[PDB]
């Protein structure tokens, strides 16, 4: 039984899900 | 091809074959020699005309039909009249006798010696026949003579084909107008012995063609002359699909489904909008959604019945001229969103569209008015029960004191037709009604 | 939870099929979980269910026959009931749950996908046609990872089928649970 | 080498397969009688795309019409490029359907598939390598639905390793035209939905109303519309048979579209349609095009995904153009719109460019998306089908045709299934 | 009878130039479910047992208002003079004016 | 250009618009009946 | 860059939209069909920040005109520039409000909210980076106060980083044609209070009187009077599109020029009007143009601000001058009434000098004053209010459309509480 890596924080993890979220800006500004 | 034959029963039918074929020479430049002018179509009796004639080698257009009558009186003037060159003497059959407003003497007494030949000639024609999609049989319910004789030869065509169309047209009981105190009977008893072989009938009430014959014809003195125009134009647009083409195109077939819920019922009616004269026309306009709007106005219905107490279960559109389907769906959807009207909560579509590029035409001596958009419009709606029930009501009356029963006893039935013609009818009538339940 | 949590109220219990439960510990199982059954319906039950395989309370046909059960139709989509009668007709093995107990432990997996299931079935060019080979049957059992074990399919064999071979309508098998 | 056998069904088929051809035709600058004018080579080089040699530089097209009313062929035959079909894949009934499905599914077509299937392989020996095939056909209109089940359950089997792909007609939610149009739409799409992979589904409202918004010409015709549904067509089709830095497989297309094998249904987009003064009045640039297209009204298939969310989403752009204005665009839409894109998957969009236009206009495109619009159409249907089925109106024909009700309950499952099985992958 | 989807310009009393307002429309249903079972006969007849709509329906002092201020009795009084006409209150397309308005003080 | 909407039809004047019967059976075969046939309305085909 | 979006509502508007765009196209020395003549090269450098270029030196004028009453657009239509506009941006609708602010808030502006949005929308991502929007309209007048008071609360929460300033024309204090007029101003400023932040007032009494003073040519029209106020509003938009050792940005002058957010009305100005003799008895200095500007009789908004006392004031000189002068000059008039400015502040004047002047003059100014005299206009209004309100006259209709007076409460409370806060700041 091999164990799988911690997948490892080379950073990004949730601060590179926050980025992604902070470019992902406009929801409603085309169709309401 | 795309082809159908025509069958007129009385002197009630051969009035108004007279009528069509007049009209249907016309259209399609015919001259009543029988030969096309210097320009070039005779051959074996293939183009446009092909679907109503065979103008074989012989040089002469022959037409698709057969006059069958009781009586010489009729076939003999139209022998003698303009049209015999074109027509085929023989398949203008005749007879010695008359059925006497007597259903059973149309369906026994005569009925047996005749058939014979009628079917033979069916036979002969239908050899030669190729698509033959269905027919256009002619008569009428009040008959004085054809009712039972039509009966009873449908009654032998139905039983020797079952896998094509058959279309019926009878000018409908006149609903205070009588020229035949046997008019109930016979009208119920060719109801009860037709109501299981048939496929579309349609109505109409000579009244109420002469009632708009005077709302916007504007003569207080037509004629049959008229009416008769009137019942052919009808004809020609139902056939203007076969004669011509357009953007889409619509058949018999799709009629008997699309029209019809149900086996018993398969009686709509029928209508016409621009009923017009040149006069009246002279400086107003012409267009779809008023159209529209004529046609269902509750009086332009040439049958006496009311929208408004009745519920519709479908509509069928026929236009005929220059449109364009972005202002035909408009109307339609206009049709649809009006109150008055009231679609049973049966159909979520309720209408059956087909268009044809070709205007209709006009004849000298016809007052109709030179008109660019035609619609016909079928449609079912349960506004119709007040018919049979006025039907049921005298007719349960007058046989409640049982007269001219000596007459049918004497030559030869009884009164269990009777019973099942009532039974019959006391079905329908609730037939109709349970299913406007809702 | 009137499936999986009453399923494993039921596995609580260690004792044979015929001695299924008994009456005072299954009111000791109503005690441990207040049921949507009335008072005195309750006090039919006890004994209702101990009509059959003695004075013990029968889980066995109750919980079956109150959730997996259903030898009827739906007016209201029970999603099938693609009218097929072949192998519940013979049935040569009449609805025993005890005996079938494969089917007390094989819901969730059909509960949750039987309509990719349903349509596996006819994957295997059923034509409408009804029953199909036994083979085909387990082994798209074992595609799907409906893992069975051999006296399970005895059990079912013997429920699904009295003389021969047969091929065993699909919808003949799934308005069992479905 | 790989090529495609078009086939043309039903009276809709007849219509916009003739406009079709005859556009095409004109594309590649071939005259209505078939006598080739040399302007460009690699036009010349890529007929072999679609058309087989005849002697003396004539060029037929590959293609099977086949109705039942011959008058329709007989129209399209007298139409202004008749004589470039031929007397050998011109096929059909002596009957007509009363667009009854139950006639054209099993009466009629029982004893035509054999001369139906012998002209296709017929077609498909005289050609080397296929990928496939399309069909254009109605799914309400009768004739070429109740032919085209029993085509494409043959061919299914006949070759289970190619492409069918299928263009058709959808009913009007206002107005349906012919009344039996829902059972004959359900019956259609059972087999549909389990034998093809991809579909594309349009209807006349949205045209009708892409005609007010920009043609704004108030007098079109049927064939009009054809014109348009055409220009998409060969908008798809441009990849193959040209030069450019871009994928042009139908697969290629299709793996990156569908993610699941259920997902079969697809919903067209058009480029810069220009009215009588924006011809003047509109700045040609790929960022105002990038809008216009991608545009909620500029859709013209069913309804708006506006309810709902994109799941994948390809874009075919044609002309002179350049990488970074389209991967700016892409990434400023992207930004523009994230919640009616997924999370279950970001990137879901595809583009290619290939570099010759059409005639006369400078760079146009064409888009197709698959999102959870369609949900309401189907949806739609089955409250029809819920509502007259409730009482089986119009149902003693099918009855003596010989159906059953069955048919139609194991089609109203499959739907519900569908409808269930988007709505809960969609959230 | 229900109603279309964003192109919601083009269908309106706006072209039917109505003045009476068309019907109750909708895009909003969940997922039916049901086979759809059959309870007719031949006919139309419905099976007995399950019900319909059993022909509920088979088959001037009227003025749209509103209260704002005129003296409260006749206020009240108003009230009824538009209703207790359940005939013209009904059906028939329905046939049914509005109100709105303040009491009085 | 054959664009879209670059086609304005020939609707003037139409006033004939017969169709000829250009296909047909015959015996027990399907073909052409006999190639010389009009248009719409008296047409003339290509040659 | 950053640039404008500039929106016409009501039938106001209807005017101010022509004689406003007249004036900034033959400023910039465009022909009336669009086509470009290279006269002022800096100008042509800047026109980007108000129009859009087409191909071949076409320039659409980036404005959005909204109207119930077709017929006035129709005159705008007509007019010797109307075909300078586009098509794809006349949103309008079927009907007239009735001029009434009910109607037109809740009931007819429900259907053409969406277009209008769409509209902007579209415009506003086309554009690159956006300072804000200028919005014509009437407080005064009904369709355009409806229109406006839901347009700008949605535009709050669609964009709120921006400029979202308003010009409007106060009813007179002698007669206002429309008689529900208060009530119309009233509720329109209830919403103007909370989201504008900033807005022009105007008085057509004081436009008249300035045609008495100084023009003196007793036969105007309505034409001229617009422009008066078009001359107004290219003052104010000189400074961004030229260069000049000035401070051009509307947020440079409402930081300058507001202290607190419950303070947005401001009093507009123009610099030398000459009669018929005046353009050569007037020696044109800088001391002579600053004291016109600064008269009790050039200023034209409402009233005199010499009941209150001045708060702030702005200049905007163009043309060629020095500063220095301009220096001194307000060191004058600071030293002349240093009674009259607040204490609270010292030297509360911003200057700006923009180069290039108007063409037909050599040196030219524009005014901007915010001083405590608003206090006239609203206590006047809500003595109207109150007094026609005690008795609840011409309520029918409002309650008609569904309209309580419960919110008329808080209405007339914020304007009390307005004027009461002037009070309490300036004494
Ligand atoms: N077809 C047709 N019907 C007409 C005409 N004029 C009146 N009618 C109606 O059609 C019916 C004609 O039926 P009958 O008079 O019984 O004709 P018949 O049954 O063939 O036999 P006869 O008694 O000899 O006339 C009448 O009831 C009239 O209401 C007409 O010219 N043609
Ligand atoms: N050429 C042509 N086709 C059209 C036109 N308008 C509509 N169609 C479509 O053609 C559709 C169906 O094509 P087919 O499959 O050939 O029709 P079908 O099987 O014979 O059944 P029907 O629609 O009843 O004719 C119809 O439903 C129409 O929607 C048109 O104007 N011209
Ligand atoms: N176009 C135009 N507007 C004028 C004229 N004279 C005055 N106005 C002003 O225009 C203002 C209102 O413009 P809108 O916002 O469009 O008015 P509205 O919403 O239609 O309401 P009403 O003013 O009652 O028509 C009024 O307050 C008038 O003072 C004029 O001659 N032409």
């Amino acid at each position: 039984e091999p164990p799988q890596h911690p997948r490892y924080t080379s950073l990004f993890r949730a601060t590179i899900k926050n980025d992604m979220k902070k470019f992902k800006t406009a929801m409603k500004t085309m169709g309401p | 091809m795309r082809e159908c034959i025509s069958i007129h029963v009385g002197q009630a039918g051969v009035q108004i074959g007279n009528a069509c074929w007049e009209l249907y020479c016309l259209e399609h430049g015919i001259q009543p020699d029988g030969q096309m002018p210097s320009d070039k179509t005779i051959g074996g009796g293939d183009d446009s005309f092909n679907t109503f004639f065979s103008e074989t080698g012989a040089g002469k257009h022959v037409p698709r039909a057969v006059f069958v009558d009781l009586e010489p009186t009729v076939v003999d003037e139209v022998r003698t009249g303009t049209y015999r060159q074109l027509f085929h003497p023989e398949q203008l059959i005749t007879g010695k006798e008359d059925a006497a407003n007597n259903y059973a003497r149309g369906h026994y007494t005569i009925g047996k010696e005749i058939v014979d030949l009628v079917l033979d000639r069916i036979r002969k024609l239908a050899d030669l026949c190729t698509g033959l999609q269905g027919f256009l049989i002619f008569h009428s319910f009040g008959g004085g003579t054809g009712s039972g004789f039509a009966s009873l030869l449908m009654e032998r065509l139905s039983v020797d084909y079952g896998k094509k169309s058959k279309l019926e047209f009878a000018i409908y009981p006149a609903p205070q107008v009588s020229t035949a105190v046997v008019e109930p009977y016979n009208s119920i008893l060719t109801t009860h012995t037709t109501l299981e072989h048939s496929d579309c009938a349609f109505m109409v009430d000579n009244e109420a063609i002469y009632d708009i014959c005077r709302r916007n014809l504007d003569i207080e003195r037509p004629t049959y002359t008229n009416l008769n125009r009137l019942i052919g134009q009808i004809v020609s647009s139902i056939t203007a699909s076969l004669r011509f083409d357009g953007a889409l195109n619509v058949d018999l077939t799709e009629f008997q489904t699309n029209l019809v819920p149900y086996p018993r019922i398969h009686f709509p009616l029928a209508t016409y909008a621009p009923v017009i004269s040149a006069e009246k026309a002279y400086h107003e306009q012409l267009s779809v959604a008023e159209i529209t709007n004529a046609c269902f106005e509750p009086a332009n219905q040439m049958v006496k019945c009311d929208p408004r107490h009745g519920k519709y279960m479908a509509c069928c559109m026929l236009y005929r001229g220059d449109v364009v389907p972005k202002d035909v769906n408009a109307a339609i959807a206009t049709i649809k969103t009006k109150r008055t009207i009231q679609f049973v909560d049966w159909c979520p579509t309720g209408f059956k569209v087909g268009i044809n590029y070709q205007p209709p035409t006009v004849v000298p001596g016809g007052d109709l008015a030179k008109v660019q958009r035609a619609v016909c419009m079928l449609s079912n709606t349960t506004a119709i029960a007040e018919a049979w029930a006025r039907l049921d009501h005298k007719f349960d009356l007058m046989y409640a004191k049982r007269a001219f029963v000596h007459w049918y006893v004497g030559e030869g039935m009884e009164e269990g037709e009777f019973s099942e013609a009532r039974e019959d009818l006391a079905a329908l009538e609730k037939d109709y009604e349970e299913v406007g339940v809702d | 939870g009137c499936w999986r949590e009453l399923l494993r109220e039921c596995k609580e219990k260690d004792t044979d099929k015929q001695g299924t439960i008994s009456a005072a510990e299954f009111l000791a199982l109503v005690e441990k979980f207040k049921l949507d059954i009335s008072r005195e319906e309750s006090q039919q039950l006890i004994v209702k269910y101990d009509l059959k395989n003695n004075g013990k309370f029968a889980y066995c046909d109750f919980i079956q026959s109150c959730v997996l059960l259903l030898k009827a139709k739906e007016t209201s989509l029970m999603r099938r009931m693609r009218i097929q009668n072949a192998d519940k007709m013979k049935e040569a093995g009449m609805e025993t749950p005890s005996f079938y107990s494969a089917l007390l432990r094989i819901q969730p997996k059909i509960v949750h996908c039987w309509r990719p299931m349903r349509r596996s079935f006819k994957t295997y060019d059923k034509n409408g046609t009804g029953l199909l080979s036994v083979a085909d049957f387990r082994k798209v059992l074992r595609q799907y990872s409906i893992n069975l074990s051999e006296e399970e399919f005895f059990h079912v064999l013997e429920y699904y089928d009295k003389s021969l071979s047969s091929k065993i309508s699909y919808n003949d098998f799934l308005r069992a649970f479905l | 080498m790989r090529e495609i056998v078009h086939l043309q069904a039903g009276q809709c088929g007849n219509q916009i397969g003739a406009k079709f051809w005859e556009v095409i035709s004109d594309e590649h600058g071939i005259d209505p009688t078939g006598t080739y004018h040399g302007d460009s080579d690699l036009q010349l080089e890529r007929i072999n795309v679609y058309y087989n040699e005849a002697t003396g530089g004539k060029y037929v097209p590959r293609a099977v019409l086949v109705d039942l009313e011959p008058g329709t062929m007989d129209s399209v035959r007298s139409g202004p490029f008749g004589q470039i079909f031929r007397p050998d894949n011109f096929v059909f009934g002596q009957s007509g359907a009363g667009n009854n499905w139950a006639k054209g599914h099993y009466t009629e077509g029982a004893e035509l598939v054999d001369s139906v299937l012998d002209v296709v392989r017929k077609e498909a020996e005289s050609c080397d390598c296929l990928q496939g095939f399309q069909l254009t056909h109605s799914l309400g209109g009768g004739t070429g639905s109740g032919m085209g089940t029993l085509l494409i359950s043959k061919i299914r089997e006949e070759y289970p390793d190619r492409i069918m792909n299928t263009f058709s007609v959808v009913p009007s939610p206002k107005v349906s035209d012919t009344v039996v149009e829902p059972y004959n739409a359900t019956l259609s799409v059972h087999q549909l939905v389990e034998n093809t992979d991809e579909t594309y589904c349009i209807d006349n409202e949205a045209l009708y109303d892409i005609c007010f918004r920009t043609l704004k010409l108030t007098t079109p015709t049927y064939g009009d519309l054809n014109h348009l549904v055409s220009a998409t067509m060969s908008g798809v089709t441009t990849c193959l048979r040209f030069p450019g830095q871009l994928n042009a497989d139908l697969r290629k297309l299709a793996v990156n579209m569908v993610p699941f094998p259920r997902l079969h249904f697809f919903m067209p987009g058009f480029a810069p349609l220009t009215s009588r003064g924006s011809q003047q009045y509109r700045a040609l640039t790929v960022p105002e095009l990038t809008q216009q297209m991608f545009d909620a009204k500029n859709m013209m298939a069913a309804c708006d995904p506006r309810h709902g969310r994109y799941l994948t989403v390809a874009a075919v752009f044609r002309g002179r153009m350049s990488m970074k204005e389209v991967d700016e665009q892409m990434l400023n839409v992207q930004n523009k719109n994230s919640s009616y894109f997924v999370e279950w998957i970001p990137n879901n969009v595809k583009t290619a460019v290939c570099d010759i236009p059409p005639r006369g206009l400078k760079m146009s495109a064409t888009f197709i998306g698959n999102s959870t619009a369609i949900q309401e159409l189907f949806k739609r249907i089955s409250e029809q089908f819920t509502a007259m089925f409730r009482r089986k109106a119009f149902l003693h024909w099918y009855t003596g045709e010989g159906m059953d009700e069955m048919e139609f309950t194991e089609a109203e499952s499959n739907m519900n299934d569908l409808v269930s099985e988007y709505q809960q992958y969609q959230d | 009878n229900y109603s279309a989807n964003q192109y919601e310009k083009a269908y309106l009393p706006t072209y039917l130039q109505n003045w009476s307002p068309a019907r109750p429309t909708k895009e909003k249903i969940a997922a039916h479910e049901g086979y759809t079972q059959i309870i007719a006969n031949d006919r139309g007849h419905l099976l007995p047992s399950v019900p319909r709509s059993k022909a509920s329906p088979w088959g001037i002092p009227p003025a749209k208002v509103t209260l704002t201020a005129r003296t409260t009795t006749a206020a009240d009084n108003l009230t009824k003079w538009i209703h207790k006409n359940p005939d013209l209150l009904n059906a028939c397309n329905g046939l049914r004016p509005e109100i709105s308005g303040k009491p009085f003080d | 250009p054959f664009l879209p909407g670059n086609s304005f039809n020939r609707n003037i004047g139409k006033e004939r618009f017969h169709k000829s019967q250009h296909w047909g059976f015959c015996n027990n075969v399907r073909m052409l009946v006999s190639e010389n046939k009009p248009g719409v309305g008296g047409d003339l085909l290509y040659g």
